[PDB]
Parts: C-alpha cells; structure tokens; sequence
C-alpha cells in the first residue's frame, strides 16, 4: 500500500534528552520514545497557552491514565475529561498527531522495525503548538512524506519504504 | 354566574340537615376551592367552612361538608336553635374571580 | 382587624359614589382586600378584590369598567369608586379581608365589615 | 419524594433518552413533543422536577394553569403523576409533604423557593402539611408527581437482525452497501473496522454488536 501522511523520515535526526525540563516545539507531530528503567517520565502537557489564558495534560499513574483538558493548579472549564488503562504502565514508542491521536508500541533505541497501533483519538479541537514532558526521552518530528507500507497475510505491517530517501527507494 | 341553591332547607334541633349549592364544571368541577359562610340578618356573613372540608379557628366542628363532581354540599350535624341562618356558598370561578351562590335559608 | 365601612348615601341614578372602609390597626397592608355587595332580598355578590401590594386588581365582569377599588397603604384604608350607578345598583356594600396574608387568593374571608347600605 | 414547595430538580445531560422503560399512570400528557416519539424528538438537556402533591391538585401542574399550588408552589416538557396510596398514605398520617398557601408574589415558571420562616403581619405559616391518610379519597390520596423540563440526550440507535448468505442491503455503523454476508476466515487486528481489496473495494466488515468479521460478496450479476 502506498500511503501519504505525516511520518517520521527514515534515517532522520531525532533529538536525545537525558535529564538528571525544556519546552519543545510541536510543529505537525511528535515521535516520542522513553527507554528509561523504572518509572520517571510518566506524563505530558500540551498547550500553546501553557497558562490560564486551553491546554491538554496527560498524566499516567500505576493504576490508570488520567487525561484532562482544562485551562490550567487551576481546574477551569474542562470541556473534556477521559480515563482509561495506563499508557506507560523496555521501550515505549509514541506518536502524537492532532482529534488528538495517540499511538503506542511497547518493546524490549535499537535497529529494527515495529509498527505503532492507535490508542485513542479525542476531539479536543484546541491549538497545539508546544509540549513538555513531565516526570532517556527522544523527540522526533513528523513530516508529510510518502511511504510504501507492506501488510502481511494477517493484516500487520511487516515493512515500509520511504519514497524520498534514496534513488532506489 | 351564580350557583343555584334551594330557597330554604328544613330542620329541627337535635337532627342533621344538608345544604348544597350546584354549579357547573367550569368552577365547581374544576377547582377544589369551595367555601361556605353563615349570614345572620342585619349582619355580615361569617366564614365557617372553607376549602371544602376545612374550618377556621373558633368555628364549631358541627359545620362541615363534602364536594363531588360539580355539586358542593354543606352538612351540619347536631344543629341548634341558634344556628338558623341564611347560608351561602362560594366557589372559585377562575381568573382570580370568585362567585357566590344564591343563598339557602336554614330552618330550625 | 375590625373593618368599619361608611360613605353609604342615597343619590340619583347615574351618579358616582365612593364606598370607603377603614381597617383596625396597621395590618391592612399585610393582607388583601375584597368587596362584596348584598342586594335586598337576594344573596351576597362578589364585587372585586385587591392584592396586598395594591398592584393586582381583579373584579367581576358585571362590575368591569364601572367600579374601581383602591386602597391606601399608609392610612390602612380602602375605597370603592362606583361610577354610573343605576337604579338597580342599590345594595349593602361591605369589605372582606383575606384569611391568608400576602397574595394567596385560595382562602375565604376572615374579617368582614359592618356594611354600608347604598340606595338610589 | 420531596415536597411540592421544595421539589427535587434533576438535570439530564449525556443520556440515552429511552422512554420505553417508563411508558398504570394517573395522568400523562406532554406538550411540545410527540408522546410516542420521544426518542427521535430530543433536546439539548432535560430537567426532572420531583414532588408529592394531592390528587385534587394534579390538574394544577400544567402550563397556563392556576391554583393554590400552581401559582405558589410549582409553576409550569412532561407532567407525569402516578398513584402512591400504598407508598405515601401512612396509617398514622403522613405530614412530611408540605405545600405553600400564601406568597408575597406569584412564582415564576420552573422557579422554586424554599423557606421555613413564619410570616409576621398575627403569625402565619406559609407552608402547610398535606395529611394523606389511608381513609382519604381519590382526590386526597397521595400521588407522586414528576415534572420534566424541555430545553444532546437522544434515544438509542435502532438496529435490525443479521441475515447471512442472502443478498441484503446492509449498513454497518455507517458503512452502507449491498452484498451477501458470510463468515470470513480473515483475522482482523483488534483495532480495525473493515477491510479493503487490492482495488480499494470493501471485502469484509466487523459487526459492531458481535465483533465478528463478515466477508462481503457482491450480489450476482
Ligand atoms: C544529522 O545531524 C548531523 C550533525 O549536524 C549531520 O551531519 C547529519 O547530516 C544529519 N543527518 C540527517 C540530516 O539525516
Ligand atoms: C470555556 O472555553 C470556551 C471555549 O472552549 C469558552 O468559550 C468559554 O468562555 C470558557 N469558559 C470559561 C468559564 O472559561
Ligand atoms: C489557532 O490559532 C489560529 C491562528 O494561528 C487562530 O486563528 C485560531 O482561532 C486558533 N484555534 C483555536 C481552536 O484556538
Ligand atoms: C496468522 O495467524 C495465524 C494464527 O491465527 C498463524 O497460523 C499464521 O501463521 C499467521 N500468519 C502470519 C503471516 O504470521
Ligand atoms: C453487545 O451486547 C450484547 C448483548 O446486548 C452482548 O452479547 C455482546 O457481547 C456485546 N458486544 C460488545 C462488543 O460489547
């Protein structure tokens, strides 16, 4: 299948942040990974306002994951609120598009191929211009590129080819 | 729009008589706000029975009554010689307007 | 709250006569007022009512546009301005006080005046 | 049930308006909507006012109505009243329900005022108890009164039965078409909704109520 969407370019440059807390740009998307041992980086906060002037905060606890969209310690307005099982509960890959679509795939930053399966799309209908992780986290960026996705006999993506990488692809 | 009542009602001491006034479903059969008053000659009527089956303070309990359909009736039990008076009934005609019956004379 | 009604007099037909009844105390403004007339040889007839605040005024259709009921909140007195009185409009006029205070209109008359006789 | 003077108003938001659960009722007449089509004709929000009133005051709970309780206790969706003789008419006499008799001003529609003060003119209590008794008549028998307010809460979506091996005109959660449904050996991943062929034509679908993959074959031509 030949798809055209927001994908992370093959052999791109992904920033590497080890913290022992900057505010990063959002652009059109973000690829996030966290291969941290134990539980340290367990949340995110999205919002251009990043103040009371709305913003989306996603906090993951051991028992469950709490997603809230208010104008925040200020629980104002809060037009949306959802809870589900935990995201970050190895390597925890994520993709945050924007309907705020979240993908994920847990696996034991090596070389290899593994596809991300969606978790939840929520119609926040808000502007997302920046984000900051709340606690070994990488932060890629998605770009409008064309891929050649390969589906096996069971419907799972087994391979992909980036059509703008090299002449052979 | 005055509810018709009998001109007079017979009675005797130690007995009971029933005085009734009849109207239509517009007022009698629509709202349960039937009121009865006792009037003596040369004096203003005195309220005895209100809200069909209620009486004001200071009124003897012998003055009572009941209402069914579009007919309102007042029943007096153990009437005395001094209770002989012209009784008139009232009902809510609607639009914050009340009407009174023709007036039934009670005898002894 | 005793009510004393006066102003009854004999006048020619077509004249305007005012019937005023005075209450006892300062409780006239705390309860509504109603007007009732009694023709000779007949029963009692309702003439009209006035709210406790003096704003809501109601009267029967037979007395609509001719009889006006007014009350004084400071002097605790009420008036009944009857206009274009006819020959047949000869009856005893008395004032009645509502059993419940404020605006209820779902109760009988607790206090009744002596009654003023009007003839034409 | 709360008293008529201070009714319990419950708002409805984000609800599946299935009225078949509720619909012997003493009276049931709603205005502004179809009595038999309450699921289709929905509004943004609904408020349900619950109160206990006597049978003789049942006719007073209506738009444009008048009465001792209509103008002073509850002024007026739906007007639902049901018998509660075995539930509220206590043998010793139930006086929990209280009704207002006199008020300074006429009450606004859908407006309630709760107060326990005594009016001073010579002392009068605006609120009076309703003495329901087992020996009382139909008019004096207690009745549970529910008043609904009409102003996002709609009825459940209708569904039909599943027919297989026959040329049907299916509609799977907005995916419409015509074809022959059959059991498919394809193994969908647990997040997928349907399938496509090499020519971008539908070849399967997941039943929204059974979570089974149904192959789709076009009707013969
Ligand atoms: C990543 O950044 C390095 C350091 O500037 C650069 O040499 C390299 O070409 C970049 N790789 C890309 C753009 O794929
Ligand atoms: C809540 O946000 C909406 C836009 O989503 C805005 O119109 C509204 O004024 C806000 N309300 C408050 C109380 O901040
Ligand atoms: C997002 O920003 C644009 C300008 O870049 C503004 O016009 C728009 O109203 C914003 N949208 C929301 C949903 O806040
Ligand atoms: C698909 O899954 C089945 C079991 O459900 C398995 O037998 C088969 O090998 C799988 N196919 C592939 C290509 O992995
Ligand atoms: C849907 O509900 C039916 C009963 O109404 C039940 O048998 C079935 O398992 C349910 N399916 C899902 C996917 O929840």
């Amino acid at each position: 299948h030949l798809t055209q969407d927001l994908f992370l370019p093959f052999f791109s440059n992904v920033t590497w942040f080890h913290a022992i807390n900057p505010v990063l740009p959002f652009n059109d998307g973000v690829y996030f990974a966290s291969t941290e041992k134990s539980n340290i980086i367990r949340g995110w906060i999205f919002g251009t306002t990043l103040d009371s002037k709305q913003s989306l905060l996603i906090v993951n606890n051991a028992t469950n994951v709490f997603i809230k969209v208010c104008e925040f310690s200020s629980a104002n307005n809060c037009t949306f609120e959802y809870v589900s099982q935990p995201f970050l509960m190895n390597l925890r890959e994520f993709v945050f598009k924007n309907y705020f679509k979240i993908y994920s795939k847990h696996t034991p930053f090596p070389q290899g191929f593994s596809a991300l399966e969606p978790l939840v799309d929520l119609p926040i209908g808000i502007n997302i211009t920046r984000f900051q992780t709340l606690l070994d986290y990488y932060v890629g960026y998605l770009q409008p590129r064309t891929f050649l996705l390969k589906y096996n006999e069971n419907g799972t993506i087994t391979d992909a080819v980036d059509c703008a990488l090299d002449p052979l692809s | 729009s005055v509810l018709t009542q009998p001109r007079s009602v017979s009675g005797s001491p130690g007995q009971s008589v029933t005085i009734s006034c009849t109207g239509t479903s517009s007022d009698v059969g629509a709202y349960n706000y039937v009121s009865w008053y006792q009037q003596h000659p040369g004096k203003a009527p005195k309220f005895m029975i209100y809200d069909v089956d209620q009486r004001p303070s200071g009124v003897p309990d012998r003055f009572s009554g009941s209402k069914s359909g579009n007919t309102a009736s007042l029943i007096i039990s153990g009437l005395q010689a001094e209770d002989e008076a012209d009784y008139y009934c009232s009902s809510y005609a609607g639009s914050y307007i009340w009407v009174f019956g023709g007036g039934t004379q009670l005898t002894v | 709250v005793q009510l004393v009604e006066s102003g009854g007099s004999v006048v020619q037909p077509g004249r305007a006569l005012r019937l005023s009844c005075a209450a006892s105390g300062i409780t006239f403004s705390s309860f509504g007022m109603y007007w009732v007339r009694q023709a000779p040889g007949k029963g009692l007839e309702w003439l009209g009512y006035i709210a406790y605040d003096g704003s809501d005024t109601y009267y029967a259709d037979s007395v609509k546009g001719r009889f006006t009921i007014s009350r004084d909140n400071s002097k605790n007195t009420l008036y009944l301005q009857m206009n274009s009185l006819r020959i047949e409009d000869t009856a005893v006029y008395y004032c009645a006080k509502d059993y419940y205070p404020l605006l209820s209109y779902y109760y009988g008359l607790d206090v009744w005046g002596q009654g003023t006789t009007v003839t034409v | 049930f709360a008293s008529v003077y201070a009714w319990n108003r419950t708002r409805i938001s984000n609800c599946v308006a299935d009225y078949s659960v509720l619909y012997p009722f003493f009276a049931f007449k709603c205005y502004g909507v179809s009595p038999t089509k309450l699921n289709d004709l929905c509004f943004t929000n609904v408020y349900a006012d619950s109160f206990v009133i006597k049978g003789n005051e049942v006719s007073q709970i209506a738009p444009g109505q008048t009465g001792n309780i209509a103008d002073y206790n509850y002024k007026l969706g739906c007007v639902i009243a049901w018998n509660s003789n075995k539930l509220d008419s206590k043998h010793s006499g139930n006086y929990d329900y209280w009704y207002r008799l006199f008020r300074k001003s006429k009450l606004k529609p859908f407006e309630r005022d709760i107060s326990t003060e005594i009016y001073q003119a010579n002392c009068y209590f605006p609120l009076q108890s309703y003495g329901f008794r087992p020996t009382y008549g139909v008019g004096h028998q207690p009745y549970r009164v529910v008043v609904l307010s009409f102003e996002t809460v709609c009825g459940p979506k209708k569904s039909t039965n599943l027919v297989k091996n026959k040329c049907v005109n299916f509609n799977f959660n907005g995916l419409t078409g015509t074809g022959v449904l059959t059991k498919s050996n394809k193994k969908f991943l647990p997040f997928q909704q349907f399938g496509r062929d090499i020519v971008d034509t539908t070849d399967a679908v997941r039943d929204p109520q059974t979570l089974e993959i149904l192959d789709i074959t076009p009707c013969s031509f």
